[PDB]
C-alpha cells in the first residue's frame, strides 16, 4: 500500500493536497520510492469499510512509470545561441518585483544547480547552491520564496516558527489504525532534488539549526527513534531569508546565527535600504502599472498586457530549467 | 444608464443677493424634516412586506417575545436591519392585521406576540392599501 | 399507499412546468424552471435548484408550507416527481442503471442558529449558518445496492440503506429459503458522493463564558468540496439522527443533512456592484444616493464611529479606513499584493483603549477579539481528531476573521514564538504550515489592529518608538499608521471629557444622536468595498513630490524621528488614498485625497523630543491662503477686508445659518482675519 | 402529586372559558397538556444530606453550575414500518419499553417479523445533562464539594451556563446501571439524578422576590435615618483591628459599590472598586483579606506565587466520568458578585499581572489557546495588599521604587492606602489594650450592643440595598465632580470613574 500525494507544482495557492491509496501487486512492488515522481496509471476503485460510515477510494495500479515535446526542444537552442542568454534570464527572474539584480542573479543560480558526482565511491559532493536572503524587510525578501513555489518542480514552502524539529525532517509517528510506528516525511525529505524554502531563519530553535546543518553537508538526515534507525537522503537548495541591517556590525552580529551555519551558505546576500530619489520615482511608477492591468478579444488582450511586462514567457522559462537539470 | 454614483464632481477644489437664501433655510424644519419620516416609512412600509412572508412561513401559535423575535429578523436578514428598525417593523404590522396578531403588554417592558393564522392571500390585498396611503 | 404523500407530488410536478418569472429587461414570459433542465443536459448536472419564495407565492404558499414542516416524509416524494419531469423533457439525462437526482433548496426565509437546534425540528426544513473549521475528504457512500444470492440467484435491486449495511431478509423467488448468503453487486449499485463537515459557531458572535458547540453537517449530492474551512457558510438541509453503529439502550447523535451550501463570503468585476444594489430594498438605495451628494460625508462618519469616545479625531479617521481597505491587485507573476491597513493602538493606559477595540469587534462581520496574554490561537493548530484518528487543521483567530478586522489587545505583552507567527501573516496574507505530514498554506487576509502599552507606563517623548515598546524592529515596521495617544493634563480637554461622560451615563441612549445609524452605516461600508479607484496622470506627480519631502525631514538630521522612513511608507500612501477615495464613492484617485492622507500619516510619526474652534481654524486658514495666491496667478488688482468675508458667503451655501447663526459666523470671520494681522501669516497695506 | 395537579388546572381552564363566554376554539384549548413547575419549597436539603429514604422526593437544591452538556435526544413516540407492503405505524413508549408488534396489522399482508423501524421518522425529547457543584457556604471545613447529576426536559433547555447560582427543586429519582455492556445484569449501586422541573436564577422571567422579613427592614431604616452611619458600619467591620480609620472607610464601599448603569449603544463601565494595599507588613494586612472573604458569599482566598496566569483564569481540566476536555472557571470567574482577595500581590509573575489588565478595565477574560478564542466574563472587585522589597518602605525612596508593580497596574486601582508602622509610645500603649481585652472575654461586654452590628445583619444591609437602591448623579453633584479632577491634577482617567 502506498499512498500518493499531489505534486507541489500543480496545487494552487490557499487550498490543501490530497492523497489516496494505491495498491501494488504482482511485480509492481519495491517500484515507487519515497521521493520520487511516478504516474500511477491504474484503476480507480472503491471499497466499504465498518468504520467509514460510523465516525462520520482505494486506486488498483496497474503499471508505473517514473518522472515538453519535439517543437519546444528546438527553440530552447535558438534562445540559448545568443550572447546575452544569461542577461534575459535573470531580468525574467520575478518579474514581479523591480531593481535588486545581486538578488535574481543568487536565485537563477540556485535553481539549475551543480553536477553532484561521487568521488571513487567515498565522498559525495554537492552541487545544490544554498542562498541566504539578508537584509532590512520591506525589499520584497518574502515574495521572492513565493515564485520558486510556482516556478520549479519541486519546491516546499516552510517556515522557522510552525517548522519545529519533526516540520522539517523526518519522524516515527505512531499510525492510528494498523497500530503501528510508521515514517512521515518532513520539508527537507519531500523535497528530494528539488529546492527548500524556509522562512524566517532567525526566529527558529536551537534543535532545528543542528539538524540543518547536518543535512547541508552529507545531504542524508539519520534518525534513529523507537527503534528504527534509517538514514534518508535529502539533497536540495536550501534558500532562507532571515531578518535582523547595522552597518558598522558585521554579519556575524547582526544576524542571530552561528558561525558553521553561515558558512554552509554558498551566496549571501545582503539588502541595504538607502535613500535614493532616483529609485523610488521608478519604484513607485512599477507598483501603480502592475495594479490597473490586475471573450475570445477580452482573453487575448490579457495575455498581450502580461507578456509585455515581463520583457520571455514565463511558461517558457519553467521548462528550461528542468532540460538543463536531467 | 442606471444608477452609478461615481463622478468626478465632487471635491472639485476651485452682495445681499444670497442671504434671503438662507432665510428660506428656516423651512426645511417643516419640509426636510418630514422628508426624512417620509424616508423611514418607505424603509418600513415594503420591508414588513417580506418579513411577513418569513416568520409566517415558519412557526405560529407558540408566544414570542420581542427580544426574541429581534435576534431572529437581524440574523435571517444579515447577508441589513438593525435592533431598533426591527422593532419597527413588528409594531406596524399589527395596524394591518389587529385580528391575527395579538399584542400582550407586560407590566416591566416586554412585548410578547402571538399568531394563530397567517394567510398571504389576505396579507397580499392589504400591502397594496397601505403603500398606496403613503404615496399620497 | 400514502394519501398525503401523493398529493404534494401531484402539486410538485405542476409547479416545475406552470411557473414563470416574467423579465423586466425583455417583458417575455420565460420559464425559470423549465429552462434550468435544459441546462442541466449540456453540462450533464443532477442537482436542481429551487428558490423557496417561488413556492409561497402559489396556492397562498399551500405546498410550501408542507415542505418546510415535513421535509424527511415527503422527500421520497419529491424525488420521484422530479424524474416525471425530465423523462418529459429530456429523457436522455436517466441514462448513464437510473442517475439519482437530489433537489439544492436556496434562498431561505428564517436562518437557525446551532443554538437554536431542539428535538421539535427533526425532520423540518430549516437553515443552519455557521463557520467551517474541519472537514473530510470526498467518499463515496451506498445508496441503491443490489444483493443477488447464491442458492435463488436473484438480483434484488432497489436496497435502500438506512446509514447501515441493511441485507435482504427474503428472496423473490418462492423456491428458495436464503435468509443471510448475499452478495452485493457493484455493477448494478448506485452510489453517491457524501462528505461530513463539522461546524461551528459564527465569529462575530461572541457572547459571554460558553462553551462553542459544533455541528456534524452531511453534505450530498453536488455540495462536495463547497464548504472550505475557514469560510462563513450558509447551510441548508434537514435535521436527521444517526445512531451509534459501533454499539450494534441504544445512543443517538444529532446530525444535519444537508443540501446545498451558499458561501456568504464569496457572494467581471462591474457585476460586484449590480447585486448588492439589487439586494436591498428600494428605500436602501434612496438612502445612499443623498449620502454620497453631501459634500461633507468625511466629517460626518468619523463622528458616528465609537460615541462614546469624546475627542481623539485623528484616531478614528484611521478608523474608517481600516474597515474599507485598499484594492488588493494581483502582479502578472502570481504574487498577491497587501491592500489591507494596519494600525496599532499606542498610549498611555486609561485612555478609553478597550472601547475602541470593543466597537470593531461590535460591528464589524467576521471579527474576532483576542488578548495578548498563545501562537496556535492566532494563526492555527495542529490537533488529531479523537474519532477519526488523523491530523486535522484547527482554525484560530486569523483564520475564521478573514476579511475583517482583528483586534488584538496587549500587544507588548507577547512572547517571541508567539510574535513570530503574527509577522509571517502581514507579508504576503497567508499561513505556512508544516506538520504532522501536512504541508498545506492558509490564507490570512485579515486587518490587524494592536494595542500595546509603552515600557514605564507613560509615553517617554526623549525616548524613540522601538525603545518604548516591547515590540521587534519587522513587526513595527507593518503597521501604517501609529496613533500616539498622550495623556495631557489639560483643564480644557478633561472639562469637555468629564461632560460626555455624566451625560452618557444620565440619558443612556437618549444621548447619543450620531449622524447616521448603525443600520445606515453597515449599508455604506459594504457598498464601497465593492468600488476599485485607479490612479490618474496628474494624481502620480503629487504622490511622488509628496514623497520626496517626507523623506528630507528625516535626511537632514534636524527633526529626530521615531521610526526611519522605509520603503513601506511609499506603499502605505497608496493604500491610504484609496481608502478615502473609497468613502467618496469616486473611482478615480483626486490629486486632493493625497494631501488629506499625507496629514495623517505626518501626525503619527511623532518626533523625538530631544473660544475658536481647531477644527475650524485650519479650514479657514487653508482657504484663505490658495484665495490670496491665486491673486498673483492671474493678475487681479488688490483684496480688501470687505471681500475677505464676501469670499466665503458663495462658498458656505451649506452652513445653515438662517438669520441668527449667520450673523455669529460673520463676526467670527473677523477674528479669524484679526489673528492673520498679528501673526506672521497676511498682512494690510492700508 | 404533580399528575393531579396537571388534570386539576385543565377543568379550571374549561370553567374559565364558560364563564366568559369567548368565541375561542375549545378543542385547541383541552388537546394542550398544561404542566405544573413547583419551586421554593421548605425542604432545602444539601446535597451531603441525601438520605436513602428520600427516593422520588422533590428537594430543593442551592448549587453551582459547572458544566454544560449538548443536547441529547429522547425517543418518545416509535415509528414502525412494513417491508412488504409499506404500512406505516405509530407505536408510544410506554415507561421506556417499546412495545414492537409481532404481526403487521393489514388485512393483506400479516407477514410476522416484517416491521422495521425508523429512527428518523420518531418524535424525540429534548433531554441535556448539568452537572452542578455543591455551594462553598454550605461545605463544611475540610471537606471537598461533591457533584450531581441533572436532567432538564421540556423546553428548559439551554437556560443554565457555566458559572450561574440557580435553585433547582425537582425531584430524586434514580436509575440503575448495568455491570456489563453486553449481558443484562445490574450492579448494586443505583445512579441517582434529580429531574428539574424549575430554574430560579438567584425562560421567564422573576416577578418578584420575597427575601429577608419586613420586620427587619424597619430596623434598616432606623439606622440609615442616624447621622452616625459612616462610623458605626466601619467599627463593625472589623472590631479587632484599632485605627485605620480611612482604611476601613474604604472597604466598607468595596462592599456595596456604584450602580451598574448598562448601556445598549454604549460602552460597559466598571463599577467596582479596586483597592490596593500598601506599606510594611505584619500591620493586620492579612486579616483584613480573611474577614471579607466570611461576608461576601462568592468572595475567594488565594496568595501570589500559589496562583499563576493558569489558575486565575480558566484552567482546561477532564471529567473522570466523560473523559472529555472540559473548561473549570478559576478565582476570577467563580467569584461572578464578590470581593476577590489576593495575598501578596507584589510577589506574581510577569505572566500574571498582564491578564489582570482587562479584568479591571472592560471586565472580560479573553483566553485563545489550543484553538479556543472566547472571552469570559469577570466583574469582580480586586481586594489584594501590596508589600516593599526589602520588607521595608524605606521614607527616602519613591513608591513606584519601593514596590515592583508595573506603572499602569498602580494607575488601574482606585484607592491606594499606605498603611506604615510608625512607632509611637501612644499609639502601641493604645493597641496592646484592644488586644488584650478580646482575649479576656469572649463577648465585648464593655461594648453596648448598638454600637457593634452582627454579621448576619451586615450581609442583609449590603444585598438589600444592591438590588433596590440606585443613586442618580444630579446637575449640582456632576459639577462638583469635574472641579475636583481639574483641581487634582493641577497639583489619568482612571481617577474620574473611581
Amino acid at each position: 500500500r502506498v499512498t500518493l500525494q499531489e505534486a507541489p507544482g500543480t496545487v494552487p495557492p490557499g487550498r490543501l493536497p490530497r492523497h489516496r491509496e494505491v495498491i501494488l501487486l504482482a511485480d509492481l512492488v519495491d517500484v515507487s520510492k519515497p521521493g520520487e515522481e511516478v504516474e500511477v496509471t491504474g484503476i480507480y476503485k472503491n471499497n466499504y469499510d465498518g468504520n467509514l460510515n460510523a465516525k462520520n477510494t482505494i486506486i488498483e495500479a496497474n503499471s508505473i512509470k517514473r518522472r515538453w515535446t519535439e517543437e519546444e526542444e528546438r527553440e530552447f537552442r535558438k534562445i540559448s545561441r545568443d550572447r546575452g542568454i544569461i542577461d534575459k534570464i535573470i531580468s525574467s527572474m520575478a518579474p514581479s518585483i523591480y531593481g535588486h539584480r545581486d538578488i535574481k542573479t543568487a536565485v537563477a543560480c540556485s535553481l539549475f544547480g551543480g553536477v553532484p558526482k561521487n568521488v571513487n565511491g567515498k565522498h559525495s559532493i554537492r552541487g545544490d547552491i544554498n542562498v541566504l536572503l539578508l537584509g532590512d524587510p520591506g525589499t520584497a525578501k518574502s515574495q521572492i520564496l513565493k515564485y520558486v513555489e510556482k516556478t520549479a518542480h519541486r519546491a516546499v514552502f516552510a517556515t522557522g516558527q510552525g517548522a519545529s524539529a519533526v516540520g522539517l525532517t523526518a519522524s516515527v509517528r505512531k499510525d492510528p489504525i494498523t497500530k503501528e510506528w510508521t515514517l512521515e516525511g518532513g520539508a527537507l525529505v519531500l523535497a528530494d532534488k528539488g529546492v527548500c524554502l524556509i522562512d524566517e531563519f532567525d526566529k527558529m530553535n536551537d534543535q532545528d539549526r543542528t539538524s540543518i546543518h547536518e543535512a547541508m553537508e552529507q545531504q542524508s538526515i539519520s534518525i534513529s527513534k523507537a527503534g528504527i534507525v534509517t538514514t534518508l537522503q535529502a539533497r536540495c537548495s536550501i534558500i532562507a531569508a532571515a531578518n535582523p541591517y547595522n552597518s558598522t556590525l558585521p554579519l556575524a552580529q547582526n544576524v542571530s546565527l552561528t558561525e558553521p551555519i553561515l558558512s554552509r551558505f554558498d551566496i549571501l546576500c545582503v539588502v541595504r535600504d538607502l535613500v535614493d530619489e532616483e529609485a523610488d520615482e521608478r519604484l513607485a511608477t512599477f507598483v501603480v502599472d502592475s495594479h490597473v492591468r490586475s471573450q475570445l478579444n477580452a482573453r487575448q488582450r490579457r495575455l498581450q498586457r502580461q507578456r509585455k511586462k515581463e520583457e520571455i514567457p514565463q511558461e517558457l522559462l519553467m521548462k528550461y530549467i528542468h532540460y538543463a537539470r536531467t | 444608464n442606471s444608477r452609478y454614483l461615481a463622478n468626478s464632481k465632487e471635491n472639485f477644489m476651485y452682495q445681499a443677493n444670497l442671504m434671503d437664501r438662507l432665510r428660506e433655510r428656516e423651512r426645511r424644519s417643516a419640509a426636510l424634516l418630514s422628508q426624512r419620516q417620509k424616508r423611514y416609512q418607505q424603509f418600513l412600509a415594503m420591508k414588513m412586506t417580506q418579513v411577513f412572508d418569513i416568520l409566517f412561513s415558519l412557526t405560529r401559535g407558540q408566544p414570542y417575545t420581542e427580544t426574541y423575535l429581534s435576534s431572529l429578523i437581524v440574523d435571517s436578514l444579515q447577508d441589513p436591519i438593525g435592533t431598533k428598525e426591527a422593532s419597527e417593523i413588528l409594531a406596524g404590522l399589527q395596524g394591518i392585521l389587529p385580528m391575527d396578531i395579538s399584542v400582550h403588554q407586560v407590566d416591566g417592558g416586554l412585548k410578547v406576540y402571538r399568531w394563530n393564522s397567517l394567510d398571504k392571500n389576505r396579507f397580499s390585498k392589504l400591502l397594496q392599501i397601505h403603500k398606496s396611503k403613503q404615496q399620497d | 399507499d400514502d394519501v398525503t404523500g401523493e398529493k404534494v407530488r401531484e402539486a410538485f410536478e405542476q409547479f416545475l412546468e406552470d411557473f414563470s418569472v416574467q423579465s423586466t429587461d425583455t417583458g417575455e414570459v420565460e420559464k425559470v424552471y423549465r429552462a434550468q433542465i435544459e441546462f442541466m443536459k449540456i453540462y450533464d448536472l443532477n442537482t436542481i435548484y429551487i428558490d423557496y419564495q417561488h413556492l409561497s407565492m402559489r396556492e397562498n404558499g399551500a405546498l410550501a408550507m408542507a415542505i418546510s414542516e415535513q421535509y424527511y416524509r415527503f422527500l421520497p416524494f419529491l424525488q420521484k416527481g422530479l424524474r416525471r419531469v425530465v423523462r418529459k423533457y429530456a429523457p436522455e439525462l436517466l441514462n448513464t442503471t437510473e442517475r439519482v437526482f437530489q433537489i439544492s433548496f436556496f434562498n431561505l426565509p428564517t436562518v437557525h442558529r446551532i443554538r437554536d437546534i431542539r428535538s421539535e425540528k427533526i425532520g423540518s426544513l430549516l437553515s443552519i449558518s455557521g463557520t467551517v473549521t474541519r472537514t473530510s475528504e470526498v467518499r463515496p457512500e451506498l445508496y441503491k445496492a443490489s444483493f443477488t444470492c447464491d442458492m435463488c440467484r436473484a438480483i434484488v435491486d432497489n436496497v435502500e440503506q438506512s446509514f447501515k449495511y441493511t441485507e435482504p431478509t427474503f428472496c423473490p423467488n418462492p423456491s428458495c429459503e436464503n435468509r443471510a448468503f448475499w452478495t452485493l453487486n457493484v455493477t448494478r449499485s448506485r452510489f453517491l458522493d457524501w462528505q461530513k463537515v463539522r461546524i461551528q459557531e459564527n465569529a462575530n458572535e461572541i457572547p459571554t463564558g460558553s462553551m462553542p458547540r459544533t455541528l456534524d453537517v452531511i453534505l450530498r449530492g453536488d455540495s462536495v468540496e463547497r464548504a472550505k474551512p475557514g469560510d462563513r457558510c450558509k447551510f441548508t438541509g434537514v435535521e436527521i439522527v444517526v445512531p451509534d453503529v459501533t454499539q450494534l439502550d441504544l445512543t443517538y447523535k444529532i446530525s444535519f443533512l444537508a443540501c446545498h451550501v451558499i458561501s456568504i463570503g464569496s457572494n467581471d468585476n462591474e457585476r460586484d456592484q449590480e447585486v448588492f444594489l439589487n439586494s436591498l430594498s428600494s428605500d436602501e438605495i434612496n438612502e445612499l444616493k443623498e449620502m454620497v451628494k453631501d459634500e461633507h460625508i468625511y466629517d460626518k462618519l468619523v463622528r458616528s464611529i465609537a460615541p462614546a469616545v469624546f475627542g481623539h479625531e485623528a484616531v478614528k479617521k484611521g478608523i474608517l479606513l481600516q474597515m474599507l481597505g485598499g484594492v488588493h491587485k494581483s502582479t502578472v507573476e502570481g504574487i498577491k499584493l497587501r491592500g489591507d491597513i494596519n494600525i496599532c493602538v499606542v498610549g498611555d493606559p486609561s485612555t478609553s483603549k478597550s472601547q475602541f477595540l470593543k466597537y470593531v469587534v461590535g460591528f464589524a462581520p467576521r471579527s474576532v477579539y483576542t488578548s495578548g496574554k498563545s501562537a496556535a490561537g492566532l494563526t492555527a493548530a495542529v490537533v488529531r481528531d479523537e474519532e477519526g484518528g488523523d491530523y486535522t487543521i484547527e482554525a484560530g483567530a486569523l483564520m475564521l476573521a478573514d476579511n475583517g478586522i482583528c483586534c488584538i489587545d496587549e500587544f507588548d505583552k507577547m512572547d517571541i514564538s508567539d510574535q513570530v507567527a503574527i509577522h509571517e501573516a502581514m507579508e504576503q496574507q497567508t499561513i505556512s504550515i508544516a506538520k504532522a505530514g501536512i504541508h498545506a498554506t492558509l490564507n490570512a487576509r485579515t486587518s490587524i489592529l494592536a494595542a500595546a502599552n509603552p515600557v514605564g507606563g507613560r509615553y517617554n517623548r526623549k525616548l524613540s518608538l522601538r525603545g518604548n515598546l516591547n515590540m521587534t524592529a519587522p513587526i513595527m515596521s507593518r503597521f501604517d499608521l501609529f496613533f500616539v495617544i498622550l495623556d495631557d493634563c489639560n483643564e480644557k480637554i478633561d472639562t469637555e471629557l468629564a461632560s460626555h461622560i455624566v451625560d452618557l451615563h444620565m440619558k443612556r441612549d437618549e444621548a447619543i444622536e450620531p449622524p447616521f445609524s448603525a443600520e445606515q452605516l453597515r449599508r455604506y461600508i459594504k457598498y464601497a468595498r465593492t468600488f476599485k479607484p485607479i490612479l490618474t496622470k496628474e494624481a502620480r506627480s503629487y504622490l511622488v513630490e509628496k514623497y520626496k519631502e517626507l523623506r528630507k525631514d528625516d535626511a537632514q538630521g534636524f527633526s529626530r524621528s521615531s521610526y526611519r522612513i522605509t520603503v513601506r511608507q511609499l506603499e502605505s500612501m497608496i493604500r491610504l488614498s484609496e481608502a478615502i477615495a473609497r468613502a467618496n464613492c469616486v473611482d478615480e484617485i483626486t490629486p486632493s485625497f493625497i494631501a488629506e492622507a499625507y496629514d495623517l500619516l505626518r501626525q503619527s510619526i511623532i518626533r523625538v523630543d530631544v473660544t475658536v474652534t481647531y477644527d475650524k481654524y485650519v479650514s479657514m486658514m487653508n482657504m484663505i491662503v490658495r484665495k490670496i495666491a491665486e491673486v498673483d496667478r492671474e493678475g487681479a488688482e488688490e483684496l480688501t477686508a470687505v471681500d475677505i468675508v464676501d469670499w466665503y458667503l458663495l462658498q458656505k451655501e451649506n452652513d445653515l445659518g438662517s438669520l441668527a447663526e449667520y450673523w455669529e459666523e460673520r463676526r467670527l470671520a473677523f477674528k479669524v482675519i484679526k489673528r492673520l494681522v498679528k501673526d506672521r501669516i497676511l498682512m494690510e497695506i492700508h | 402529586v404533580i399528575s393531579i395537579m396537571d388534570q386539576t388546572i385543565k377543568d379550571c381552564m374549561v370553567s374559565l372559558i364558560v364563564d366568559n363566554n369567548l368565541d375561542y376554539d375549545l378543542d385547541e384549548i383541552e388537546t394542550k397538556f398544561y404542566k405544573v413547575r413547583p419551586y421554593n419549597v421548605g425542604s432545602c436539603k444539601g446535597m451531603r444530606e441525601l438520605n436513602p429514604n428520600d427516593i422520588d422526593k422533590l428537594i430543593n437544591l442551592k448549587g453551582l453550575v459547572l458544566r454544560s452538556t449538548p443536547v441529547i435526544p429522547d425517543m418518545k413516540v416509535a415509528f414502525f414500518k412494513c417491508n412488504v407492503c409499506d404500512h406505516t405505524m405509530a407505536v408510544e413508549i410506554d415507561r421506556g419499553v417499546i412495545q414492537e408488534p409481532a404481526r403487521c396489522e393489514r388485512i393483506d399482508c400479516n407477514e410476522p417479523n416484517s416491521m422495521s423501524l425508523i429512527h428518523n421518522r420518531c418524535s424525540f425529547a429534548d433531554k441535556q445533562v448539568i452537572k452542578l457543584q455543591e455551594t462553598p457556604d454550605f461545605v463544611p471545613d475540610g471537606q471537598t464539594p461533591h457533584s450531581i447529576s441533572l436532567c432538564v426536559y421540556d423546553e428548559l433547555v439551554d437556560s443554565c451556563r457555566a458559572g450561574d447560582r440557580i435553585e433547582v427543586t425537582g425531584t430524586f429519582r434514580s436509575i440503575p446501571i448495568r455491570a456489563n455492556s453486553r449481558q443484562r445484569v445490574l450492579k448494586s449501586l443505583y445512579k441517582t439524578y434529580v429531574d428539574v422541573v424549575h430554574v430560579k436564577k438567584v425562560h421567564n422571567e422573576v416577578e418578584e422576590v420575597r427575601q429577608i422579613t419586613d420586620q427587619d427592614l424597619a430596623k434598616i431604616r432606623e439606622v440609615a435615618a442616624r447621622e452616625d452611619l459612616y462610623s458605626l458600619l466601619a467599627r463593625s467591620i472589623a472590631p479587632s483591628i484599632y485605627e485605620l480609620e480611612d482604611v476601613k472607610k474604604g472597604i466598607l464601599l468595596q462592599l456595596f459599590g456604584g450602580t451598574n448603569k448598562t448601556f445598549t449603544k454604549g460602552g460597559r463601565y466598571r463599577g467596582d472598586i479596586n483597592i490596593l494595599l500598601c506599606g510594611d507588613p505584619s500591620t493586620s494586612k492579612s486579616q483584613i483579606l480573611q474577614y471579607v472573604h466570611k461576608i461576601t458569599p462568592r468572595g475567594v482566598y488565594t496568595s501570589g506565587k500559589g496562583s499563576s496566569a493558569v489558575g486565575l483564569t480558566a484552567y482546561i481540566t477532564r471529567d473522570v466520568d466523560t473523559k472529555q476536555l472540559v473548561l473549570e472557571s478559576g478565582a476570577l470567574v467563580l467569584s461572578d458578585g464578590g470581593v476577590c482577595c489576593i495575598d501578596e500581590f507584589d510577589k506574581m509573575s510577569d505572566s500574571t499581572r498582564s491578564v489582570l489588565h482587562e479584568v479591571m478595565e472592560q471586565q472580560t477574560i479573553s483566553i485563545a489557546k489550543a484553538g479556543i478564542i472566547t472571552t469570559l466574563n469577570a466583574r469582580s472587585s480586586i481586594l489584594a495588599s501590596a508589600n516593599p522589597i526589602g520588607s521595608r518602605y524605606n521614607p527616602n525612596l519613591p513608591v513606584t521604587e519601593n514596590i515592583d508593580l508595573p506603572p499602569p497596574l498602580l494607575s488601574r486601582f482606585d484607592l491606594v492606602y499606605l498603611v506604615l508602622d510608625k512607632v509611637d509610645e501612644k499609639n502601641d500603649r493604645e493597641l496592646a489594650k484592644h488586644l488584650t481585652n478580646l482575649y479576656l472575654e469572649d463577648k465585648p461586654e464593655h461594648i453596648s450592643q448598638d454600637d457593634v452590628l452582627p454579621v448576619e445583619f451586615l450581609t442583609m444591609y449590603i444585598s438589600y440595598a444592591k438590588e433596590h437602591i440606585h443613586p442618580i448623579i444630579t446637575e449640582a453633584a456632576k459639577t462638583e465632580l469635574v472641579r475636583a479632577y481639574v483641581g487634582m491634577r493641577k497639583m489619568t482617567t482612571r481617577q474620574l470613574e473611581s
